[PDB]
């Protein structure tokens, strides 16, 4: 099961360079020829580079459209090993709030735990639960998360109360009878003593009995259930956001960075503009820690200009999902190849209708694929559910989590047939002529 | 009986009634009490309007026959070799 | 009171008796005319009699088909105020097991609580919660539901355990440190102490510290979340099972009675048989506490024999060259049955809300949903992605039946409001009295 | 926003000469690849030469068909920056009258 | 017979804005410029397979 049985010498097939050396191709114009299998598909590494410094376990990105990606969608994507791009069809404050909802969902130490005054009614606690999905409210002097811990409120503390106008001080669990930990605590010790606690929450108090931070058992369980979540150096879910390149958007970017985005995705049908070029340089000079994915491109000429400005990644697509544009398969292969030579990953955006098209798009050179329409009916989308004849406009596809798992197994099985245990491996063998294709006549496509 | 000067006839779920019968029945009753009636809905061509007036309605209410005209609210656009209002 | 405004003296409409005096009709042949409104649609009682002694808050019954009603579906129906009929395309024991799932899911005093011996591994508890969905396992001498109480195992006692082979006694919470109660106590007081303790479970022990029964906080919340659940005299969800009427099926009926069915439903294409007459008589003689829904009938002649044999309820519906239009059959059979104090179940042909409304209006007390429920997640089957669609097998995915049932409830109320009565019981009576009036529709009057 | 950012050196694309060097093409057989933008579309000069000595602000001409171009159509076209061709499905005097009307 | 398209004036304005937006994407501020750059190889095209046209 070694190199001798895997390396093609006969090379009966067509290389990508030959395949894309003529008229522009759709994904249905070609097919990938099988290779040599010595491994179960469960072992296939599907990972791709979203940007220079960000590797995604699942090479899947949710589109920045107001019908697809908001907080809930972005959370789901990061949980499964990919990432979401919060859309920019909202006010600056609204988009920043969505980013915080994603960033602050998972964390190890909760730095600004949600706190209330002892006088607030149970109704506001229940509202916090239904809207923000946060239990374990800390009751503190003044309501400021800054300390003076008086008690905590959990679901079993309010579920039986009939007068929602009652102060939480009546029903909360009071500090006198609470298990807490003092300031110099390491996270691993803190989580261990919490699990021993058999409680959901462990406040960390300073010597004045003030709240420095909070530990949540829900975060422990989330790690166990989603071991491949896309996380940053601080244990938060990764979150991208989209903006245009106009001058007014600079304020929007600043608020987005202050809210914790890890990647900035530029919004333009064609991104090869003096405006996008300036914007990238300004983002790089002002927010170096931020990574920029540059506007939509279809030609190496466009890709050169945006890469020169400092773009950490490129979004590929035009006329894919007007006499100006380019067929997606060709556009991906050409741009992704040029960008690879400059060490820049690429995102396939548009034309990805099924699992097979996503496989081809990665094999031909895209590091990660952007899902717009494949995700349209899932329950993490911003829309609302209604019954015309069946649902709960588009069709209800269920939970995006189950769909992402289905795509993941799809990619793994396609990689197994192609004969490589890695999509990094597939992309390299495609450039080398060891992964071969076959253009299909139109008749061959009908059958 | 509450004081209406006129009545809108038309309805259509599992509740409603065929439009031609409703106009005739309601208009006939209303006429005996000196109250006119407005045929509302289901008036797609001239013949329907004629029939509705003939069967008792004093006046017809045009919704869809008027939908595209330029005096309606909305803006014009060119979708596919067509001028449309939306 | 607005009797002068609501009672029709002009009577501009067709009575149900005139409407069904001619050729057989289906629900699209006629429309219900509007009445008089002086109430919000929220205040409409849609309840109907499933059988002589069973009133359903929601007049909906899930069909006894292997693709519709098993334990989960029957739970969902009962919780929403309807009921479900476990299908009989299974073995006796499998059908009995499903009945038990329904009956013992919601209940006040848990009588044979799932207990364990101290030597059992953490693995089995995870299995208990996974396979059966129960998280209050009691640790007892000998692992017997009636043995000395030694501890409880709940979710947070197992969150953190890496060697699942470990004994459950290592991580349980010892009886030494549990808040419990003594045998002679009342359910009202037991739930009050349970709510005050902030725990999930409260064991009731005898004077030897042997376990007598168990109180679950989940049943308390299920009561709040589903205040209209179809309950029996002991606080369990109502459940119904189907059977055939041949001699072999007597063993099945004995099994279902022991498993706790509240309604026996006879399954037949045509129920007007000597075999069903004898079966009904036998069920009533040997199992007096069982109500029976008699086989599918379409005519009063058939209804007379099954009612005369002792049926508590009738299933209306049939459709070969033998059958009858569904709307006529419901009206005729229900009208005859009503004069003898027997409710009727509209079975089949109920594709939208309006049909359900019309079926209730024309005499049916309760409607049986087969296809409207076919795609919901509480039906048996697995989900798959065929072509950009989530399907169960096939049919399209309709989401949760709970949300659908609420939709139908709101629909029934709204159409009741137009008809001008605060009750479907009123609608049925006023139809028979000629105050609710219909109109036959000519064919060209379709839409 | 100068020549360095606009001139293609990589030349990733197909020239018109290559594109039309084979079987005959309809307009749907090809697509124009994008370039480099440093200006609002409001500034785009769409003008074309109708003839050697006639430059049209709008490069649009109405067909000389009896169902399309008579006086009114020809007037509208010239107003918007283009031109109309009065059709010849009429007597000489009738067509001349339409021209005078324009 | 055909459908009423309204005033040719409004249609000519729509086409005018269409051409201006297509020229912007192509990257030239003039159609005289586009035609010359096409002859020079600085405006490039891409033939589309039949499948690529269906999508
Ligand atoms: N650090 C603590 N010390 C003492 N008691 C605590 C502590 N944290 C939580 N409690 C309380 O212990 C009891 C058990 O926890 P809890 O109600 O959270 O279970 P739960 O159903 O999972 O609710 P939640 O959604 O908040 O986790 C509650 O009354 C809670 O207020
Ligand atoms: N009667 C009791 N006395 C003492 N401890 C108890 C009692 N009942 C449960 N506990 C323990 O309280 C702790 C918290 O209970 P827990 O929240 O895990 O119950 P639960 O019903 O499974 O709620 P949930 O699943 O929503 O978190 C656990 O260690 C549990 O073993
Ligand atoms: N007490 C508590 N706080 C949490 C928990 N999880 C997250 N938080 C924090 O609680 C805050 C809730 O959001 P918030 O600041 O009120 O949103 P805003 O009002 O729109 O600015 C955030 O700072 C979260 O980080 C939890 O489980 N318990
Ligand atoms: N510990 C515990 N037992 C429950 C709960 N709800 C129901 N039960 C009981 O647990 C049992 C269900 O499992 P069981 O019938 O023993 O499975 P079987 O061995 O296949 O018959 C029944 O005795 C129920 O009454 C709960 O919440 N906690």
């Amino acid at each position: 099961e070694n190199t001798n049985l895997r390396t093609k010498t006969l090379r009966d097939g067509t290389t990508a360079e030959e395949l894309f050396s003529q008229d522009g191709l759709s994904f249905n114009d070609f097919i990938i020829l099988p290779g040599f299998i010595d491994f179960d598909s469960s072992k296939v590494n599907v990972s791709g580079q979203f940007t220079k410094n960000i590797l995604l376990h699942l090479p899947l990105v949710s589109s920045p459209m107001d019908t697809v990606t908001e907080s809930s969608m972005a959370r789901a994507m990061a949980l499964m090993g990919g990432i979401g791009v919060i859309h920019n069809n909202c006010t600056v404050e609204q988009q920043a709030r969505m980013v915080r909802s994603v960033k602050l969902y998972r964390n190890g130490f909760i730095m600004k735990p949600k706190s209330v005054s002892p006088d607030v009614p149970v109704s506001t606690i229940r509202n916090i639960k239904s809207e923000k999905g946060i239990s374990g409210i800390l009751v503190t002097e003044g309501g400021k998360y800054d300390g003076k811990l008086l008690g905590i409120v959990c679901t079993k503390d309010i579920d039986f109360v009939k007068d929602a106008s009652a102060p939480v001080s009546q029903y909360m669990t009071r500090r006198e009878n609470m298990t807490v930990e003092r300031y110099p605590i390491k996270l691993e010790e803190a989580m261990d003593v919490l699990n021993r606690s058999r409680h959901g929450y462990l406040p960390v108090l300073n010597d004045k009995d003030e709240v420095v931070c909070l530990c949540s058992r829900r975060d422990a369980v989330r790690a166990r259930d989603y071991p491949n979540s896309s996380l940053d150096r601080n244990g938060h879910l990764l979150c991208a956001a989209a903006t245009s390149t106009r001058e007014a958007d600079k304020g929007r970017v600043a608020a987005l960075s202050e809210a914790g985005i890890d990647v900035l995705v530029l919004d333009s049908s064609q991104g090869n503009t003096i405006y996008q070029v300036s914007f990238i340089r300004w983002v790089k000079k002002t927010y170096p820690h931020l990574e920029v994915v540059a506007g939509n491109v279809v030609t190496q000429d466009q890709a050169k200009n945006l890469i020169d400005a400092g773009a950490d990644s490129l979004r590929i697509g035009m006329g894919s999902g007007l006499a100006c544009g380019r067929p997606q398969a060709t556009a991906i292969y050409k741009v992704a190849r040029y960008a690879a030579s400059r060490g820049v990953p690429c995102v396939a955006d548009g034309g990805l209708r099924n699992v097979g098209d996503v496989c081809k798009a990665l094999a031909v050179g895209a590091n990660v694929a952007m899902l717009g329409s494949m995700i349209a009916g899932t329950s993490e989308t911003p829309g609302e559910y209604f019954f015309k004849d069946g649902m709960r406009a588009v069709l209800d596809k269920g939970s995006v989590l189950k769909l992402l798992a289905y795509i993941h197994k799809g990619l793994q099985q396609s990689a197994q047939d192609i004969g490589e245990v890695s999509f990094d491996a597939i992309r390299e063998k495609v450039y080398e002529g060891q992964v071969l294709f076959n253009r299909r006549s139109l008749t061959a496509q009908s059958e | 009986d509450a004081g209406a000067d006129s009545l809108r006839i038309g309805m259509g779920l599992a509740c409603g009634r065929p439009q031609a019968t409703a106009i005739y029945k309601v208009a006939r009753y209303a006429a005996s009490r000196g109250v006119p009636c407005v045929a509302d809905g289901g008036l797609r061509n001239v013949g329907d309007v004629c029939k509705a007036l003939a069967v008792g309605a004093n006046v017809a209410m045009l919704g869809s026959m008027i939908a595209g005209t330029s005096e309606t609210p909305g803006e014009y656009f060119f979708k596919d070799g067509m001028r449309l209002k939306g």
